């Protein structure tokens, strides 16, 4: 009735967790604020008339 | 039938189809050296645009 209680294990469940969007993660430079993005609109070939 | 049927000619008939010409097709693009350069903060971006 007079001994201090004895613990013997202390375990630390530890799991590493992934992303499933990590191949998308490009590494930019982080200077400047805004980023722009654009295309070229379509422009169909037209008929030649020599008149 | 009478025997002068041998001397009558039966020419082979046929079916043609006359087509004609096609279409010369045309498109152009004008790239500016004055006001396109007020955009495109890198010369590499301007050459990428021109390409």
């Amino acid at each position: 009735k007079y001994l201090f209680p004895k613990i013997n294990e202390t375990l630390l469940i530890d799991i590493a967790l992934g992303n499933r969007f990590n191949w998308l993660a490009k590494e930019q430079d982080f200077i400047g604020q805004y980023s722009e993005e654009y295309v070229i609109m379509d422009t169909v070939p037209i008929n030649m008339d020599l008149s | 039938k009478n025997e002068e049927l041998m001397l009558k000619r039966n020419y082979p008939r046929m079916a043609t189809k006359l087509y004609g010409n096609g279409i010369v097709k045309k498109q152009k693009f004008t790239l500016n050296n004055n006001d396109t350069r007020f955009n495109f903060q890198t010369l590499a971006d301007a050459t990428n645009y021109a390409l």
